[PDB]
C-alpha cells in the first residue's frame, strides 16, 4: 500500500539494528584503551600497512556503510579535530550510552524521558567534575606537564620511552609559545614540524632548537653550511622571463631579437642581483628555480632552496624575521630588495639523516622555534611514533592553555558514576532511570582497563566504586577522589600523587559529544532504504 | 594465519572462540526467544508459520512454534531443547521457559561481558534454582482433606486457567468441564491414547460435544450397508480382528482336484467356512459387529438380512478405546464368542455431523474413556483447539497426580524474586551480583504479560514488588482490570510443578550455553 | 528528520495519490510554515472516511 | 629472479629479502627493517 | 479478438516496483556491456635509430625506489573494473591489462608504474570480464588505456607490434611516441601528516 | 530533537524574526532576510545569533586580522593587468618595450591600490569573477603593504544581502570609489572555531541593516540539518504569526473541538 521504493524497518527491529552497529565500532577499538592496551595492524587491500593505536585513526581507515556507525566514527573524529585525545573513550562511552538506552526504550519507557535524563545526567557530571575533580596545575609545576604528556604517551609506541619523549614535547610546546592581544598565553601547534626517517633507535630522535627543512639545496656547487645565514624568503620562481599571454613579440627589424633574448634572462639576472647584494646567504624559495639562477646563486657563495612548502617558508619566516615576497616591487614602481626584510639564523647547516639529507635552520633570532626528528626501526614505526606524539603534543596544549587537570585511571568516571547514582534519586520518575543508566554506563571506561589488563574487572571497580563511595559520604576521606586504577598490580591507587592526569576539557568534550551522539541515534525509530 | 603447508582440520572449518562467542550466544538465545515472546498471556497472540510445501500452522503452543522454526544455531537449539522437555513432561509453561531462559542469559551478559569467569555463573544459577524450588515446594498450597467437591473445583480451575490464552478462551468454562470430566473417567495411569479426539469440519465451538463412550468416523460401507438399521436400543457389540469375506484360505495354499464334483465341493466349501464364521457371530447374539480387518460385500449383505450392522476396517486405536468403553475383548477368532467377550452400550447409533457420518457408542455405564468430537470452521482452528485442549489434559493429569498449586499470573516468580534478592543481601557479594540478577530475571514473565495486554509494565512491576515485599504471597497481574490483585482468590491456579520445571529445566540450558566456550563446525559432507 | 514536508519529499513514492500528498504537504510548508505532518494526517483521514 | 627477467646471484641479506613478494604484514615490517639497517651502516643486513 | 487498444492503464500503477526494481539491474547491465564492448572486437576487428639510450633508461629504471616496487593491482569484478574506471579525476590516466608473453609485460607495467607513480597501471583477468571466444581465445595480450572514461589507447594483440622480448624501456617508448604517456628528489619517509589549522606562528605583543 | 536546546534556541528564533521587521506596519516576513550558517563541530549549545554577516571565505591577507573600526568596502571589478572588453594584446618589437611593459603594468596596479587606500578603506570584498583575474599577486602585495584586509571570491547572489547588512554600495569602477560607498563597521574579525573552522564575523555596524545570521553548530551532519530545519520551523511559526496576528491551543484542542 505504501509502494516505496526501498526497505522499511520499523519499531524495535531498527533500534535493536543501530545499537548493534554502534557496539560493533565500539568493540572494534575498545581492545586498544589504556596502558595495556594493544596496538592494531591495518592493510588497505594492495599492500599498504599501517600499525596505530589511534582510535580516530583506526576508524576513519575503516570503511563503513550503516549510518549509526557512520556517526560514532565522525565523532571520534571530532573529537580528535577538537580535542586531540580521547578519540577511543568517547566512542566507548557514546556506544554504552545508547545500549543502555535502547535496554530501557526495551522497558517500554518513552525515548524523549531517555533523551532528557541524558541530558540532565550529562549538565550534572559536568558541573560536578569543573566544581569538585578538578586539580589547579600552578601548585604542580612542570611535573604536572611532564605526567600529563607521559600520560598520553601510555599504551603508545613511545610509552616505555615516557620519561625522555615527555620532556621533549614539553620543551617544544614551551619553545612555540606565544601571546597574542590581552595577554592570553597561546601555543599554536602543528608548528612543530614533525619529520620521521628510519634509522637510530627512538632514544636517538632530536629536538631542533630551530627549524627542519626535508629539502636539500638547489646545486651541488652551493655551501652546505653558512654560519650567520642571513635568509631571504621568496613566493616566486627564478626563472628564464617569459611575459604573460596578453603579451606578444612580434618582429619586423631582425636587429633587435638578439636584445630580446638577452634581456629575456638579464631580467631575473638583475632581480638576484638585487637580492644578494644586501648581503643575503641562504634564499628559500616557494616556486622552482632554473640552472642559470642556480649558478648565479653557486658563484657567490650562497644557500638556494626551490620547491619549498608554503607552510615551511611562512614558519621560517615567522622565526626568523623575515618576510615573504611575493614580488620585488615597492610602492614607488620599483625593483628594490632592503635589508630591513631579511630573517637571521645562528646557522643553517645540511645534515644527513640514514642515507638522505634535511636543512637545518638552527637557532632562528626574534623567535624561538622548533622541529622533532623521529627515528624508528622502519617507516610503519615511525608513522606511529609521530601519531603518539601529537597527541602528546595537543594534550601538552590543553594543560597550558586551561590550567586545570582531573586524576586518570578511571577515577573521575567512577566519582561521576557514584554521584550521578546518589543525585537521580533528586528529581523525576522516569529520568530518574535515565539518570541512573548514565552513571551505569559511564563505568564502560575502568571495566574496559581491567578487561585490557586481564585482571578481575568486577573486583576492581566494585574496590574503586567502594573508595568514591565512602569519598563522597564522609567529609573527612575526600582524599579519596583521586583513587584510580594501578593496571600493573591489579590494585587501586591514588592517581593525582601517582603523576596520571589528563585535561578536563578531554573529559568534558567527550561527555558532551558521545551525549549528543547517543541524543541523535536515540530519536530514530524508522528506517526507510532506497534503491540506488 | 599462516598458510601452514598442511593444515590441521578438514579445509573450510568454522572455529568460533572466547567472550565473543559466548555474548553472540546470548545474542542467539534473546533471538529464539523473541519469536515467542507476544504469545504469553490471556492477551496473547497467535503466529502462523508457512512451511516449504505451503501448509500454514497457526499456533500459540511455544513448543510448536519452536519446533516449526527450523533452529539451526548450536546454542539457540537448546531453548528449543528445554521447550520441547517442558512439553513432555509437563506439558505446559512451554512459552515461559524459553523466556526464563533468555532473561537468564540477558542479566548476566554484561558480567561475561567484563571477563567474568563462567563457572561462577553457573554455580550461581545452580544455587538460585535449588533454592527457588524448595522455596516454590515449601509454599504451595494444597487441602489434606481429598474432598471430591474441593478436588473437582480445583481441577476446573487449573484446567481454566491453563486455557485462558488460547483461541478457545471465551469459552474456557465449557471446555474446562469436558477436560476435567474426561479425565476424571480414566481409570489408573490417564492414558492419553484413551481420550480420543474427533475434529469435524463446520459449526460452532459450543456444538463440540465430549462423549462418554466412543465414537468414529463410517469406514468404507460395502453394497448393501444402506439396509442394516443405524440404531439398537441394547445392542451386544462383537469386537472383532476378522478378515470376513470371501478369500484364499491361505496365502500358499493351493488345491488340486481332478473331478468336476470336488471342484464343486471346493466352492461350496468356501462359500460353507464364510458362511460358518458368520453364522457364529450371528449366533453370539451380538447386533454390532466391528472388525479391524476388512469386512466383505457378502458379509455385509448377510448382516443386513439379520437386521445387523456390520462396520470393517475399523481403525485399531478406535477398537482400543470401543473395548475400553463398551467392555468386550478384542477377538482374532469367532469361536469361543461367549457373552463375556461381548461388549454392550446402552444405545448405539450412526448420526451425521458436519458433512460426516459417525457412529455413537453412548451409554456406556463403566466407560474407562472418552472421545473429544471438536467442531471449527477450518482445520487450523480445530487443530489449535485440539493444542489447547491437549494442553488442559495434561494440566489436569498432573494435578490428579499431585494437587499441590501456586498462584499464577506472574505471582509466584515475583514472589520468588524478593525471596531470592532478600536472600542475595546476606551474600560477601561476588555470587551476590548474579543471585540478584537472577532474581531480577525471573521478573520477565509478569513485565511480558503487561507488554503483551498493553499495561505500562515499569508501574505494574513497581506496585507488585511494594506489594510483595510488605507482604501478600499471591498478588499477580490483572489484566481485565489493567492492575494487580490476588490471584489466588482470582483462581488464577497452576500446577506448582510447572513452574518446578520451568525454572530447573531454564536453569540447565542457562548453564549449558554459559559453559560452552568454543564453537566448531565441520564441513557439512552431502550438499548437493 | 521530523519534518513531514522533508519526509515526503525524501522518499519517492511512486503512487499518484502520494505524489499530490507530497505536493500538499510542500504546499502548506510554504504557507503556513509548519504543521506539514498534521495537513497530510487529516487528508489520509478524510480519504479513509471516504471508502466508507 | 627478477619478474622482469633479470638474475640476481647473491648472499646480501637486503638483497636477497627486497626481491621477495610477501603478503603477510609482518613480514612486510621484516623487510622494511632490512633495508632500514642497509640504509643507515651498510652491513649487519643478515645478523639484524 | 478485439480491443487491442488495451491502455493497460492502472495495471503498471501497482506493479511499477518490480517493473523498476528489474529495470535497475537491466540499466546496471546495460552499463557494464557499454563500459565493455569498446573492448571487444573494436580493435580485434581489424646509428642514433638503434636507441643508444634504452640500455641507459634500462639501468635507470633497475634501481625502482627504495620502498620496494610494489605490484600491479588486480580487478576481481566486472564492478570493480567500472566503477575503477568511473573513479579518479579526468586527467588522471588508467592503464589495463587482460590476461588469463604475458608475464614480460606485466613486469614492464611494474617497472613503468614504479617509475611513472602518476599513471595508474593495473591488470585484469579476461574471465572476470567474460568477453566473447574470440577474445579469450587469440586477443588476450590488449594494453588498454583509459583518461576520464573515454579511450585513447585500444592496443590489442601486443605481442605482435611489441614483440616478445621486448623490454620496460621497449614498451615506454612505444606508448610515449603515441603521446599517450605523461611527461626528483627521494624523501627520507615523509614530512606531511596533516594540514588544518593556519596558527602557526605570531608574536603579538 | 532541538526540544532540549529550545531554552536557548527559542528566543534565539523570535529575535532573529524582530530584528528583520517593522512590528508596526508589517504584513509578511521575508525569510531570506535571515541567513543560516552551518558549521560542524561543537554542539547545539554553542547556536549564536551574531547581528552582522557571517561569511566563510577565507581572508587571502593572511597576517591580517581583526580590523577594527573598519571600512568595509565591495567591489566588482578586477585588480589586476588592463583588459578591454573586446580582444586584446600588447605587441613587442623591442628591449625597451620589454621593460616598460611590466614597469606599466606595476605602476597601474599600484594606482589602483593607492586609490582604494586613498578613500580610507581598510577591509576590502572582491566579487568573484572567473574570466579575468579578480586579485592579482602583485595587487594582494601592494594591499598587505598598505595594510588592508582583502576577501576574495565574493559570490554574486550574495552580494545583495551583504550590501543590506553592512551598507556598502557596490563599486564597478575604480573611479567612483569614493569614501561615501564604504561601510563602516566596530568590528571585523576571523575567528577559529575550536579547529572545526574558520569563519569571518563584521560585528557591530553604523546604522545596521534589517538582516540577521544565524550560526548552527552541532556534533555530526545530521543532528546540524535536523537543527536547521527546527530553527526553520521556529521561524516560519513566528512568520505565519506576523501574518493573521491569532492564536489558538493546541495540545489537539482545535482538532476535538472541530469533531464535536
Ligand atoms: N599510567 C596509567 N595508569 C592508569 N590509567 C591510565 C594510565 N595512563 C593512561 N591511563 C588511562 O587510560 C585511558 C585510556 O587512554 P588512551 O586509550 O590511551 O587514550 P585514547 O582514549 O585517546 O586512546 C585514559 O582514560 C587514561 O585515564
Ligand atoms: N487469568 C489470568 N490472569 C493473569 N495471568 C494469567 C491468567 N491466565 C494465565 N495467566 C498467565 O499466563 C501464563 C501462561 O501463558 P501461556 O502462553 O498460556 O502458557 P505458557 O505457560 O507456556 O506461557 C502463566 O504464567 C499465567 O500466570
Ligand atoms: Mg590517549
Ligand atoms: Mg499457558
Ligand atoms: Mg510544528
Ligand atoms: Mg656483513
Amino acid at each position: 500500500p505504501l509502494s516505496v521504493f526501498g526497505d522499511r524497518s520499523t519499531g524495535e527491529t531498527i533500534r535493536s539494528q543501530n545499537v548493534m552497529a554502534a557496539a560493533s565500532i565500539a568493540n572494534i577499538v575498545k581492545s586498544s584503551l589504556g596502558p595495556v592496551g594493544l596496538d592494531k595492524m591495518l592493510v588497505d587491500d594492495i599492500g599498504d600497512v599501517t600499525i596505530t593505536n589511534d582510535g580516530a585513526t583506526i576508524l576513519k581507515l575503516l570503511e563503513v556503510e550503516h549510518p549509526a556507525a557512520k556517526v560514532l566514527c565522525e565523532l571520534a573524529d571530532l573529537q580528535d579535530k577538537e580535542v586531540g585525545d580521547g578519540t577511543t573513550s568517547v566512542v566507548i562511552i557514546a556506544a554504552e550510552l545508547l545500549k543502555n538506552a535502547d535496554e530501557l526504550v526495551k522497558q517500554k519507557i518513552h525515548p524523549t524521558s531517555v533523551i532528557s535524563g541524558y541530558r540532565l545526567a550529562c549538565k550534572e557530571a559536568v558541573r560536578y567534575i569543573n566544581e569538585n575533580l578538578i586539580v589547579n596545575t600552578d601548585e604542580l609545576g612542570r611535573d604536572c606537564l611532564i605526567n600529563a604528556a607521559k600520560t598520553s604517551m601510555s599504551s603508545k609506541i613511545i610509552g616505555i620511552n615516557g620519561d625522555f619523549f615527555a620532556n621533549m614535547v614539553v620543551d617544544a610546546v614551551l619553545a612555540i609559545k606565544y601571546t597574542d592581544i590581552r595577554g592570553q598565553p597561546r601555543y599554536p601547534v602543528n608548528s612543530v614540524n614533525i619529520l620521521k626517517a628510519h634509522g637510530r633507535s627512538q632514544m636517538e630522535s632530536m629536538l631542533i632548537s630551530g627549524y627542519a627543512l626535508n629539502c636539500v639545496v638547489g646545486s651541488q656547487g652551493m655551501p652546505k653550511r653558512i654560519v650567520n645565514a642571513k635568509i631571504a624568503c621568496l613566493d616566486f620562481s627564478l626563472q628564464k622571463t617569459k611575459m604573460k599571454l596578453g603579451v606578444q613579440v612580434v618582429i619586423t627589424d631582425p636587429e633587435k631579437l638578439d636584445q630580446i633574448r638577452q634581456r629575456e634572462s638579464d631580467i631575473t639576472k638583475e632581480r638576484i642581483q638585487k637580492i644578494l647584494a644586501t648581503g643575503a646567504n641562504v634564499i628559500l624559495t616557494t616556486g622552482g628555480i632554473d640552472d642559470m639562477c642556480l649558478k648565479y646563486f653557486v658563484e657567490a657563495g650562497a644557500m638556494a632552496v626551490r620547491r619549498v612548502l608554503k607552510r615551511d617558508l611562512k614558519r621560517i619566516a615567522k622565526a626568523s624575521g623575515a618576510t615573504i615576497l611575493s614580488t620585488l616591487a615597492n610602492l614607488e614602481g620599483e625593483e628594490t630588495f632592503e635589508a630591513a626584510m631579511l630573517g637571521q639564523a645562528e646557522e643553517v647547516v645540511q645534515e644527513r639523516i640514514c642515507d638522505d639529507e634535511l636543512i637545518l635552520i638552527k637557532n632562528t633570532k626574534a623567535r624561538t622555534s622548533a622541529s622533532i626528528i623521529l627515528r624508528g626501526a622502519n617507516d610503519f614505526m615511525c608513522d606511529e611514533m609521530e601519531r603518539s606524539l601529537h597527541d602528546a603534543l595537543c594534550v601538552v596544549k590543553r594543560v597550558l592553555e586551561s590550567k586545570s587537570v582531573v586524576p586518570g585511571g578511571g577515577a573521575v568516571e567512577a566519582a561521576l558514576s557514584i554521584y550521578l547514582e546518589n543525585y537521580a534519586t533528586s528529581m523525576g520518575s522516569r529520568e530518574q532511570l535515565a539518570i541512573a543508566e548514565f552513571a551505569r554506563s559511564l563505568l564502560v571506561i575502568p571495566n574496559t582497563l581491567a578487561v585490557n589488563a586481564a585482571q578481575d574487572s568486577t573486583d576492581l571497580v566494585a574496590k574503586l566504586r567502594a573508595f568514591h563511595n565512602e569519598a563522597q559520604v564522609n567529609p573527612e576521606r575526600k582524599n579519596l577522589k583521586w583513587i584510580g586504577l594501578d593496571l600493573s598490580n591489579g590494585k587501586p591507587r591514588d592517581n593525582k600523587q601517582a603523576g596520571v592526569f589528563e585535561p578536563t576539557i578531554v573529559k568534558v568534550k567527550s561527555l558532551k559529544f558521545a551525549t549528543e551522539a547517543a541524543i541523535t541515534i536515540l530519536r530514530i525509530d524508522d528506517l526507510i532504504k532506497l534503491h540506488p | 594465519m599462516m598458510p601452514t603447508p598442511v593444515i590441521l582440520l578438514k579445509e573450510g572449518t568454522d572455529s568460533s572462540q572466547g567472550i565473543p562467542q559466548l555474548v553472540s550466544n546470548i545474542s542467539a538465545c534473546q533471538v529464539i526467544a523473541e519469536a515467542v515472546r507476544t504469545t504469553l498471556g490471556p492477551r496473547g497472540m497467535d503466529k502462523l508459520i508457512v512451511d516449504g510445501r505451503g501448509k500454514a500452522t497457526i499456533s500459540n503452543d511455544g513448543a510448536t512454534i519452536l519446533k516449526l522454526l527450523d533452529v539451526v544455531h548450536p546454542a539457540a537449539k537448546t531453548l528449543v531443547d528445554i521447550a520441547k522437555s517442558q512439553d513432555a513432561e509437563v506439558g505446559d509453561g512451554t512459552t515461559s521457559v524459553t523466556l526464563l531462559a533468555a532473561e537468564f542469559l540477558k542479566q548476566v551478559k554484561p558480567y561475561v561481558e567484563e571477563g567474568l569467569h563462567p563457572q561462577i555463573i553457573i554455580r550461581a544459577f545452580r544455587t538460585a534454582t535449588q533454592l527457588a524450588v524448595n522455596k516454590i515446594k515449601e509454599i504451595a498450597v494444597t487441602v489434606k482433606k481429598a474432598d471430591k467437591v474441593e478436588q473437582r473445583k480445583l481441577l476446573e480451575k487449573c484446567a481454566m486457567t491453563a486455557l485462558s490464552s488460547k483461541l478457545i478462551s471465551q469459552q474456557k468454562a465449557f471446555f474446562a468441564k469436558m477436560v476435567v470430566d474426561a479425565v476424571m473417567m480414566l481409570d489408573d495411569l490417564l492414558q492419553l491414547k484413551m481420550i480420543g479426539i474427533k475434529k469435524v469440519q463446520g459449526g460452532a465451538l459450543e456444538d463440540s460435544q465430549l462423549v462418554a463412550g466412543v465414537a468414529f468416523k463410517k469406514t468404507f460401507s460395502y453394497a448393501g450397508f444402506e439396509m442394516q438399521p443405524k440404531k439398537y436400543h441394547n445392542p451386544k457389540i462383537a469386537l472383532l480382528n476378522v478378515e470376513l469375506e470371501l478369500k484364499a484360505e491361505k496365502d500358499n495354499a493351493e488345491i488340486r482336484v481332478h473331478t468336476v464334483e470336488d471342484y464343486q465341493a471346493i466352492v461350496d466349501a468356501e462359500w460353507n467356512i464364510l458362511y460358518d464364521k458368520l453364522e457364529k457371530i450371528h449366533h453370539s447374539g451380538a447386533k454390532v459387529v466391528l472388525s479391524k480387518l476388512p469386512i466383505g460385500d457378502v458379509a455385509t449383505q448377510y448382516f443386513a438380512d439379520r437386521d445387523m450392522f456390520c462396520a470393517g476396517r475399523v481403525p485399531e486405536e478406535d477398537l482400543k478405546r470401543t473395548m475400553m468403553a463398551c467392555g468386550g475383548s478384542i477377538q482374532t477368532s469367532v469361536n469361543a464368542l461367549s457373552a463375556d467377550v461381548l461388549g454392550r452400550c446402552q444405545v448405539f447409533e450412526e448420526t451425521q455431523i458436519g458433512g460426516e457420518r459417525y457412529n455413537f457408542f453412548t451409554g456406556c455405564p463403566k466407560a474407562k474413556t472418552c472421545t473429544f468430537i471438536l467442531r471449527g470452521g477450518a482445520e487450523q482452528f480445530m487443530e489449535e483447539t485440539e493444542r489447547s485442549l491437549h494442553d488442559a489434559i495434561m494440566i489436569v493429569r498432573r494435578a490428579i497426580k499431585n494437587d499441590s498449586v501456586v498462584a499464577g499470573g506472574g505471582a509466584i516468580e515475583m514472589e520468588l524474586s524478593k525471596y531470592l534478592r532478600d536472600y542475595s543481601r546476606t551474600i560477601p557479594g561476588k555470587q551476590q551480583l548474579l543471585i540478584g540478577a537472577y532474581a531480577k530475571a525471573l521478573e520477565i514473565i509478569p513485565r511480558q504479560l503487561c507488554d503483551n495486554a498493553g499495561f505500562d509494565a515499569t508501574n505494574i512491576l513497581n506496585k507488585l514488588r511494594a506489594r510483595h515485599a510488605q507482604g501478600g504471597t499471591w498478588y499477580g497481574v490483572d489484566i481485565n482490570n489493567e492492575d494487580i490483585a490476588d490471584n489466588f482468590e482470582a483462581f488464577v491456579w497452576e500446577p506448582a510443578m510447572v513452574r518446578i520445571n520451568a525454572l530447573t529445566a531454564a536453569s540447565e540450558a542457562a548453564c549449558l550455553i554459559v559453559s560452552v566456550d568454543e564453537t566448531i563446525k565441520n564441513p557439512r559432507s552431502t550438499v548437493d | 528528520t521530523n519534518d513531514g514536508a522533508t519526509i515526503l519529499k525524501q522518499m519517492q513514492v511512486l503512487h499518484p495519490a502520494a505524489r499530490m500528498l507530497v505536493e500538499l504537504s510542500k504546499a502548506q510548508d510554504i504557507e503556513a510554515g509548519d504543521g506539514t505532518t498534521s495537513v497530510v494526517i487529516i487528508a489520509g483521514s478524510l480519504l479513509d472516511s471516504c471508502t466508507k | 629472479l627478477d619478474p622482469m627477467g633479470g638474475i640476481v646471484m647473491t648472499n646480501d641479506g637486503n638483497a636477497i629479502l627486497r626481491e621477495i613478494q610477501v603478503q603477510h604484514p609482518a613480514a612486510k615490517s621484516m623487510i622494511e627493517i632490512s633495508r632500514t639497517q642497509d640504509e643507515e651502516v651498510g652491513d649487519g643486513t643478515t645478523s639484524v | 479478438l478485439a480491443g487491442e487498444g488495451i491502455s493497460v492503464n492502472t495495471g503498471p500503477k501497482g506493479v511499477i516496483n518490480d517493473w523498476r526494481r528489474f529495470k535497475q539491474l537491466e540499466t546496471e547491465q546495460r552499463e557494464e556491456q557499454c563500459r565493455e564492448m569498446e573492448r571487444l572486437i573494436k580493435k580485434l576487428s581489424m646509428f642514433l635509430q638503434q636507441y643508444r639510450k634504452q640500455r641507459m633508461e634500462e639501468m635507470r629504471q633497475q634501481l625502482h625506489k627504495g620502498p620496494q616496487f610494489k605490484q600491479v593491482f588486480e580487478i576481481s569484478s566486472g564492478e570493480g573494473f567500472l566503477d575503477m574506471i568511473d573513479k579518479e579525476q579526468k586527467s588522471i590516466v588508467i592503464m589495463v591489462h587482460i590476461y588469463e608473453g604475458t608475464e614480460a609485460m606485466n613486469g614492464c607495467m611494474i617497472c613503468l608504474a614504479a617509475e611513472y607513480p602518476a599513471v595508474k597501471f593495473c591488470k585484469v583477468k579476461s574471465s572476470v570480464i567474460g568477453a566473447s571466444s574470440q577474445f579469450t581465445r587469440n586477443a588476450l595480450p590488449a594494453l588498454l588505456i583509459y583518461k576520464g572514461g573515454e579511450l585513447i589507447g585500444n592496443f590489442v594483440r601486443v605481442t605482435d607490434q611489441l614483440g616478445d622480448d621486448f623490454f620496460a624501456v621497449d614498451l615506454e617508448a612505444f606508448l610515449q611516441e603515441f603521446g599517450l604517456l605523461p611527461e626528483l628528489v627521494l624523501t627520507s619517509v615523509r614530512n606531511s601528516a596533516t594540514c588544518h589549522s593556519e596558527d602557526s606562528d605570531l608574536e603579538i605583543d | 530533537v532541538v526540544s532540549q536546546y529550545s531554552s536557548l534556541l527559542s528566543p534565539m528564533s523570535v529575535n532573529a524574526v524582530m530584528k528583520v521587521i517593522d512590528p508596526a506596519t508589517a504584513t509578511s516576513v521575508d525569510l531570506r532576510d535571515i541567513k543560516i550558517v552551518k558549521k560542524l563541530g561543537g554542539t547545539i549549545d554553542d547556536c549564536e545569533l551574531v547581528e552582522g554577516l557571517v561569511l566563510t571565505q577565507k581572508v587571502s591577507n593572511s597576517g591580517i586580522t581583526r580590523v577594527e573600526k573598519a571600512k568595509i568596502g565591495l567591489i566588482q571589478f578586477c585588480l589586476s593587468a588592463p583588459k578591454t572588453d573586446m580582444d586584446n594584446q600588447i605587441v613587442v618589437s623591442d628591449y625597451a618595450q620589454m621593460d616598460r611593459v611590466l614597469r606599466e603594468e606595476r605602476a597601474y596596479i599600484l594606482n589602483l591600490v593607492k586609490q582604494i587606500k586613498k578613500t580610507g578603506c581598510n577591509v576590502l570584498l572582491i566579487q568573484k569573477s572567473i574570466l579575468r583575474d579578480a586579485l592579482s599577486d602583485l595587487a594582494l602585495h601592494f594591499l598587505n603593504k598598505m595594510k588592508i584586509m582583502v576577501i576574495k571570491d565574493i559570490e554574486r547572489e550574495d552580494i545583495e544581502f551583504i550590501c543590506k547588512t553592512i551598507g556598502t554600495k557596490p563599486v564597478a569602477h575604480i573611479d567612483q570609489f569614493t569614501a561615501d560607498m564604504l561601510g563602516s563597521a566596530e568590528l571585523a574579525e576571523e575567528v577559529n572555531l575550536n579547529g572545526s573552522g574558520k569563519l569571518l564575523k563584521i560585528t557591530g555596524c553604523a546604522s545596521p541593516g534589517k538582516t540577521v545570521t544565524i550560526v548552527v553548530r552541532g556534533s555530526n551532519k545530521l543532528v546540524i540539518e535536523e537543527a536547521e530545519r527546527s530553527i526553520h520551523d521556529a521561524l516560519c511559526v513566528i512568520r505565519c504569526l506576523v501574518k493573521k496576528r491569532a492564536l489558538i491551543a493546541g495540545g489537539g484542542a482545535p482538532e476535538i473541538e472541530l469533531a464535536l
